[PDB]
């Protein structure tokens, strides 16, 4: 058989055989757990 | 600057005439090519997200084009059923050095497990001890009777074999209580033993269910079990000079679980006839003495089991040794090595004795010898399972044996095989009979 | 819930009128077959002598 | 009928019994779950 | 010969058995699956988290589906706390950080040594073998060096006296400072969980313990006990110290039908509005500890600490979905079978003596879903008791001593010798002894045979949760049940509780989840 | 029933709305006047109440004390009082039927009134934990009484039966109910011991509209004692002689 | 009444347990098989079977697949040779099958008995307990038989000086040399597993050990450990020797895929140009053994033998298959799942007393195929040396008992603090303390817990293989791994032995097999 020497690359299709060279790029941010919970409550003003 | 190793787009495989199957499907297929790279939820280590994505072309085997998940679990509904424990009584007095017959009622739609239960009157000799292990030692021969055929028999012998090579560790300790086991018995209280009984039943012998479809045997057929139990001579060791009070009547019954169906079912096992696949078992031994005409006896430097009387395919076989005057438990391995022969021809390579007690057993259960002297031979991958995985028939056959090379003995021992074989019951317009015999 | 049950409750009765009538199924070698020994120790009789032809 | 015997409106334990002795009617059911309305 | 004669032999039997092959056993068969990712993520407590406290653990949606939940929980090493009364002995000290009048040299403890003076070195504290490593008290001393080595110190920090003769005196202390053999289940007396604000389960201390030792695996019950302890009772009763005497890491697993099976982990990928909860009972910091004087301080002798927990941190196991999965969950209703636990108590007294009562007891049981089975055990001595000495073992489901009869009778096992259910007044089953429910039930049903004395009953064929239904008993359609009790003529004063682990159905639809 | 175990309730239906509730117990005393203090609220140390099994609020002993010194007044406590304790200087021996009404959102007020009829798929429990330490009762102090008789005890539920006109509607419309409920969670306090002020910083855990916040400082020895002990008639056992 | 009650109500609640039966639990099924037969065959090894040396088997096409495979070890007890320096008293001297002045009367052995002499019979060399069959020294005599039997003599050729005075000199040898507890696994440091030349997998002394500690059931590692000989700390370290320091036959399981599963079997049938052959690496002759004597070398007392191998058979289980399946395995190609370990060695200085070292310590990973799990394997002492003197002892893998610091600290355990994976420098999970590794993570996942330190981490979901995967980290797509491991302050300089079991898929076609990337 072929042996396919795969290597690093994230987020590719099997037929890719890598896409990165000592640092992929792509990365995502979390969505901010139990940011419900947090309201950022606006200011008022006293009459004064 | 220079191009990259494979180019400024990373470098591709290329699709040939060689690359088939899951190497073009998965990623022709792949249910993920959609997502513009938003496929994990928030909240993670970064690495985990990495793991995740990282899938290569080695891996449309294992995540692509998949068939189910791990979590998206299902389970089978079933036929409603209800337990009712019965007791059931044996039609005359229970005595020891007899034959106990216990005729079932036929309570309920099928016949689960059972159980025998005896106590252990309180002879009242201050220096006598029971049987090393009650539970067992008593059952001469267990027999189950349905109608005029026999699904199996087992003995002492058999019955200790199988709790010391398929009882599983977690239940060994409780075992032993249950059945006093490993324990000392004075004769100054009564006990109470309760003793399971490895029928072709459901549990306690690695099986499944195989259960009795008591309601289609018809009149006059119905299940007895016959309990040969050993005079009490054999049993309880008084010291000189007492008298052994004796036992006139034994305080004994049959634990029997009975099933009642949902009656879609109940009629059905009650009127369609049904074939179980069932476990019988044979018991062949071999002196390691031999006698001649003029009556002397010497021993045998090499002493073979003839496997001749067995004619059904068997799944594995059980060897053990004992003092032939000794006719108790606590096994002895006196076995250099040993060979299998059919029709004369040699089946394997001759082997250690250490090799069949400690290394064949790791096909199945209780692979160690701690007290144990045990020794298996298998035909099958494993012993355990109920799906008949492997045996060899012995029924063309006209010559087999296990040849047994020990050394020089002392004491008279027996060397003793058990073969488990596999049948067939069938219950049918009110019969009981075997396919095979 | 009513099909449920008379569904095998008619299948159940069918059969029953078919055993509550006549002795045993009313089969007779399926029924009534003992085990086969199946084995070879005597398949082949050693007919002790052949005579010859005369 | 033998397993409608004894039955309650759903598989809670209501002590089924009736307590009190009068009419009981009938509480209207739009098959709405995880929030009524 | 060999393998390849046998194939060549054909008996009638095969055509039943290798005939028309359906199967092999020799073609490796596996199914794909989406691919996932784990991860092991901490959990914030609302509330303090020590001895007594009540604190909720909201579990965050941080992956898709939360399945096992551990508990890690750093408890102090009591070797340095004071019981305040003081019964005797002068509680304890620390020789090797403290008392700098004291040497050491060789590992040996010396009081005052004058460098200035004779060949008889010191007076001796305590002798260290260099072989063993371990401190022995009253070692002899003909020379400098110890030699004959006897009184292991298996407490360290123990007690010396001074300005008695002409030097000060050492001993050992006699009353062993440990925790209950099962502390990392004692801990907690109870979790709660919650989705919605709706009850799910609960566990009780007793239960994991009953549970362990009613469905757990060989080789892996060393591994369980080091996790939270259940020193098994025949060393555990032998005084042990240092290893039993210690704190340390403890490792709670919580046992929930949505932790321990896949197939159960919460979707809280589906429960964008309902977040479950854990409520926790835990208890008073004297208590779980098994020790020969009375217990009233239990208080640091390094300032005022009352035994506080060092740390509490769960983590909840999340598995990361990829995108078809998550589509489908967020999409489709599901309905997920599901496993609640339910108990009863009743305190018997078993005659003692004057006319309280007698052998025969029945206890109620008031259950409302489909079980499992029922698990019953006895908890009578002072180990149900929040007093120390001889009691708070309540993971000792068996007969105690009590040598205040004509026979000076102690334990002996069969708490129970029948017991029946009734069923709306009818017997459900013929009356079994206690060895029946004791040994022969779990033979048949459970993985493993119970060592402590524990009874129970299946309504399965067989059972150990076993990730399917396997035949049930529906106790909202019993109007009355009734467990009848045989009991033993030596039994202590104390309560029977009895255990139903049961089904339900969660349905999950629009963010929202709860039970039928 | 017995001291230290929980018994339970099923609000059987035989009405249509439900609502106060009075929990009786009997009670002998083991000790003569001034032992005891509270001794109905002490034992019922908490009632917890769940509909279909759905938590709704749970009450403890020291709720009800913080709640009494609060929010009842000078004709309602001392009968509060009278049904709680003995005020009349009793002696040892004496046996006092006891009633503690229930504190729950439906019955302070007959307009919160709970619809069973309402409710033909879900039961109305109530979880009932008896207090094992009891003052004056079982023991004194730390002190066990010898001979201390268990308590009896019997729960009634105050019943509403409607006419036919609103007895259909109660079970044929739909009903929201505004509702309050307890939060409640235990905690350690700070008190100095020498020559400082020392203070605490406690986080709250609390998550619906609150009406109000409310506290004690408790010694968990003594029910119902917030404050210190001291040498002043009435603020210690023997205060004002040599004893 | 009776189980009816239950049966008829069954309820709503349980409409979704007993609805619409799908399944019955009271009819009991099988399938039929491929008819098949099972035969054990042995192979010849190629080169010399002895240590330090490097035999190689080839595995015969004597049937279609080959099964498990055991080695059968046959080594000599080792109480017959001696040690070359001679630390003390005459390692070993045989007293029974030589040296005529040697009597032996009653099974009690004494020196030069003359049947003519007076009621004093002789000079007592050795008592016999026709009870106990045991031998004893100094008994008490008196009578002609001794009366009093203690100081039993373990080690039957025990050192003796004649002729000096009125007795010969009697001394039980002060050493009680044996082999390793692991010498089941000891004896073989490593062993390939290769098709026509091209390697698949690679088994370890060390793996054996951790992966029988981490994924067997009770009442076959009990067997285990007799049948490879190894012994639980508890004992071996009482200083137990007769009963130990034994040889005869053992055998060695090799614990692959294609030993293991029977789906995996390799099918022989199907690779007629590639061999199935195995390479051994077998010790050295001044190693698996230990003693309480710095010993140089190990000589038979009759000889010059250096304590060698007295023989070594490989046995291979053959699946003989019928002619349709036969056929099919030839004429139809086949792809399987299989395991493969990988690894890589480390020797940090592992945060010693020794200021050459720092316990925050990270060691780069070299693994590609997706990795089932990570087992980290940690020695670090003494045994990690071939020195006989505690010594060789690799299967214990805990802090050493090392008195080299102010307090005289020893064992303990808890060799790692806290363990934490990075992928691509970024966590893949927050830090757990060490115990998380290895008590929670063996416990929820895998089969047994080794309860000896073992730190596993799984990328799997509730698996020991068990013959399907359950997920995996696809290694071959990773920038970059490290993992930091939280040392304690009381190690000693050593290796740290990474593993990482992974799939791969191996490929067999036209007669061929090999490896697929």
């Amino acid at each position: 058989t072929e042996q396919l020497r795969v290597g690093p690359g994230l987020g590719v299709g099997p037929e890719v055989a890598a896409t990165g060279g000592f640092h992929q790029f792509y990365r995502q941010l979390p969505l901010n757990i139990n940011e419900y919970k947090l309201t950022q409550l606006p200011g008022r003003l006293v009459p004064g | 600057v220079y191009t990259p190793p494979g180019g400024h787009t990373g470098g591709k495989f290329t699709q040939d005439i060689y690359t088939t199957d899951l190497l073009i499907a998965a990623k022709d297929e792949k249910a993920d090519k959609i997502p513009l790279d938003k496929r994990m939820d928030g909240t993670f280590s970064e690495g985990t997200f990495v793991q995740l994505l990282s899938r290569g072309p080695q891996d449309v085997y294992l995540t692509y084009n998949p068939q189910i998940s791990l979590f998206k679990r299902k389970y089978k509904r079933y036929t409603n059923f209800a337990i009712e424990n019965f007791e059931e009584r044996f039609s005359t007095v229970v005595k020891f050095g007899t034959r106990n017959i216990c005729q079932l009622s036929k309570n309920g739609d099928l016949i689960g497990n059972m159980c025998f239960r005896v106590t252990l009157p309180n002879l009242g000799i201050p220096g006598g001890t029971w049987a090393p292990t009650m539970g067992y030692n008593i059952f001469s021969t267990i027999r189950m009777r349905i109608g005029d055929t026999i699904v199996q028999s087992h003995d002492r012998v058999w019955y200790d074999i199988d709790d010391k090579m398929f009882c599983d560790s977690t239940k060994i300790q409780g075992l032993d209580e249950l059945i006093k086991r490993n324990v000392t018995l004075t004769t100054d209280q009564e006990w109470e033993l309760i003793i399971p009984l490895k029928f072709f039943c459901c549990k306690r012998n690695t099986g499944k269910q195989q259960f009795l479809p008591i309601l289609n045997m018809d009149t006059n057929i119905n299940v007895y079990l016959e309990f040969n139990l050993l005079p009490l001579n054999s049993l309880v060791t008084l010291p000189t000079g007492s008298i052994l009070p004796d036992i006139q009547s034994i305080d004994a019954s049959v634990w029997v679980d009975y099933i009642f169906l949902d009656d879609t079912e109940k009629f059905r096992f009650a009127q369609d006839p049904c074939v179980y696949l069932i476990e019988q078992t044979a018991s062949m031994d071999s002196l390691s003495y031999a006698t001649t005409t003029s009556g002397q006896t010497y021993n045998k430097t090499d002493v073979y089991v003839d496997m001749k009387e067995l004619n059904k395919p068997v799944k594995y076989v059980e060897i053990i040794a004992y003092e032939q005057g000794s006719t108790s438990f606590d096994y002895v391995d006196i076995i250099e090595s040993a060979t299998f022969y059919l029709n004369s021809d040699e089946q394997f390579k001759t082997r250690a004795g250490e090799y069949f007690s400690l290394v064949q057993p790791y096909q199945h259960f209780k692979r160690s010898d701690p007290t144990s002297n045990i020794s298996t031979f298998s035909f099958a991958l494993d012993a355990g399972s109920f799906q008949p995985n492997g045996y060899l028939n012995f029924a063309p056959y006209v010559r087999t044996r296990f040849a047994f090379k020990i050394q020089p003995q002392t004491t008279p021992h027996v060397i003793r095989l058990f073969a488990v074989c596999l049948n067939w019951v069938k219950f049918e317009s009110g019969l009981v009979k075997l396919l095979f015999n | 819930e009513c099909l449920k049950q008379i569904l095998p409750g008619v299948r159940a009765y069918a059969l029953y009128v078919r055993d509550a009538s006549l002795p045993f199924s009313g089969g007779g070698e399926e029924a009534f077959k003992r085990p086969e020994l199946a084995t070879l120790k005597g398949s082949k009789v050693l007919s002790g002598f052949l005579p010859l032809d005369r | 009928a033998t397993q409608w015997i004894g039955v309650n409106t759903q598989g809670s334990s209501l002590k089924n019994a009736n307590y009190d002795l009068r009419a009981d009617p009938i509480i209207p059911k739009a098959d709405v779950g995880p929030w009524m309305m | 010969p060999g393998a390849i004669s046998q194939l060549v032999s054909y008996g009638a039997q095969d055509v039943y058995l290798t005939g028309n092959p359906q199967i092999t056993f020799f073609k490796a068969v596996y199914r794909r699956y989406t691919n996932f990712a784990m991860e092991s993520i901490q959990q914030t407590f609302d509330g303090t988290t020590d001895f007594g406290k009540f604190p909720t653990v909201t579990i965050s949606r941080n992956g898709d589906l939360a399945g096992p939940i551990w508990i890690e929980v750093n408890l102090p090493s009591l070797l340095g706390y004071n019981i305040t009364p003081t019964p005797a002995e002068g509680n304890t000290s620390n020789i090797a950080a403290i008392s700098t009048v004291f040497k050491d040299d060789y590992n040996n403890y010396w009081w005052t040594y004058n460098p200035g003076t004779t060949p008889q070195y010191s007076n001796l504290i305590a002798a260290f073998s260099n072989v063993d490593y371990k401190y022995y008290a009253n070692a002899v001393t003909s020379t400098y060096p110890p030699t004959a080595l006897s009184n292991v110190v298996y407490s360290w920090p123990y007690m010396i006296t001074g300005n008695t003769g002409t030097r000060s005196t050492v001993a050992i202390p006699t009353a062993n400072l440990r925790y209950v053999n099962g502390i990392g289940l004692a801990l907690f007396n109870s979790i709660e969980l919650e989705l919605g604000g709706q009850r799910i389960d609960k566990h009780y201390s007793e239960w994991w313990d009953i549970w362990t030792e009613l469905t757990e695996t060989a080789e892996k019950i060393q591994g369980y006990n080091t996790m939270v302890g259940r020193y098994d009772p025949a060393v555990y009763n032998a005084g042990w110290n240092i290893s039993q005497a210690q704190g340390g890491t403890y490792y709670v697993p919580l046992k929930f039908c949505y932790n321990r099976n896949p197939g159960l982990y919460m979707p809280l990928v589906a429960l964008s509005y309902h977040q479950m909860k854990l409520n926790f009972n835990i208890n008073n910091y004297l208590n779980c500890v098994k020790c020969n004087y009375p217990v009233t301080a239990l208080t640091s002798k390094n300032g005022a600490n009352p035994l506080s927990i060092t740390n509490m941190k769960l983590y909840t196991d999340f598995v990361f979905l990829d995108a078809p999965e998550r589509i489908r969950m967020s999409e489709i209703q599901h309905e997920y079978l599901v496993t609640q636990l339910q108990w009863q108590g009743s305190e018997p007294v078993t005659a003692p003596g004057d006319p309280n009562g007698s052998t025969n007891r029945k206890i109620t049981l008031n259950f409302n879903h489909p079980v499992r089975e029922l698990v019953f055990v006895y908890q009578a001595a002072s180990n149900y008791d929040v007093d120390a000495v001889t009691g708070n073992n309540i993971f000792d489901y068996e007969i105690p001593a009590n040598p205040t009869a004509t026979p000076p009778y102690a334990g002996g096992g069969e708490v129970f010798t029948e017991v029946k259910l009734i069923i709306n007044g009818s017997d459900r089953f013929s009356g079994r002894p206690g060895a029946y429910f004791r040994l022969v039930q779990p033979y048949e049903h459970h993985v493993r045979v119970p060592s402590k004395s524990v009874y129970v009953y299946s309504f399965a064929l067989e059972d150990a949760d076993s990730r399917q239904p396997n035949g049930s008993a529906n106790f909202t359609r019993y109007d009355s049940v009734q467990l009848q009790l045989t009991l033993n003529e030596n039994l202590a004063s104390g309560r029977v509780q009895i255990y139903a682990p049961n089904f339900n159905i969660l349905r999950i639809a629009a963010g929202m989840g709860g039970l039928a | 029933v017995g001291f230290g175990n929980k018994v339970s309730t099923q609000i059987s239906r035989n009405g249509d709305l439900i609502t106060d509730i009075v929990v009786e117990f009997v009670l002998t005393k083991g000790g003569n006047g001034g032992t005891t203090y509270y001794p109905a609220e002490e034992l019922l140390q908490d009632v917890e109440l769940e509909i279909g099994g759905q938590r709704i609020d749970k009450h403890y002993n020291d709720w009800f004390r913080t709640y009494d010194a609060l929010f009842r007044m000078n004709d309602d406590r001392y009968n509060y009082r009278r049904m709680t304790d003995w005020v009349n200087n009793e002696l040892v021996g004496a046996q006092k039927r006891f009633y503690v009404p229930l504190i729950f959102f439906f019955n302070q007020t007959p307009g919160l009134a709970l619809p069973l009829i309402a409710l033909q798929y879900h039961e109305v429990k109530l979880y009932f934990t008896l207090a094992s330490q009891v003052q004056g009762v079982n023991y004194n102090g730390s002190s066990a009484i010898a001979g201390a008789a268990q308590p009896t005890m019997s729960v009634w539920v105050d019943y509403i039966f409607l006419d036919t006109q609103e007895r259909t509607r109660f079970a044929q419309l739909p009903h929201e109910y505004l509702i309050e409920q307890l939060q409640f969670t235990g905690s350690e306090t700070a008190t100095p011991s020498a020559t400082t002020q020392a203070s605490q910083n406690i986080r709250l855990n609390f998550n619906h509209p609150t009406k109000y916040l409310a506290w004690n400082f408790n010694n968990p020895t003594n029910y119902g004692q917030y404050t210190a002990l001291a040498n002043i008639p009435g603020a210690c056992s023997g205060a004002g002689t040599a004893a």
